[PDB]
């Protein structure tokens, strides 16, 4: 009946070159759903409880 | 149909 959470620090990486400060940001988060999509989705956390 | 895997992308319509 228990329901473990498990959370870990993970150094993300942006490509060189564009600029602007919104697009930066874009990216930010475009990094945060590249993890997800290679570590997320197969092992168990939804698409809802995106950290960061 | 499979059954566990979302691409995560709105690929519709």
């Amino acid at each position: 009946n228990q329901v473990e959470l498990k959370y870990e620090w993970v150094e993300f990486t942006l490509p060189e070159g564009n600029y602007s400060e919104t697009m930066t940001i874009d990216l930010m988060n475009n990094a945060i759903v590249e993890h997800y999509l290679k570590v997320g989705r197969q092992n168990g956390v939804l698409e809802s409880d995106i950290g960061v | 149909s499979e059954d566990t895997f979302n691409p995560v992308y709105p690929y519709d319509t």
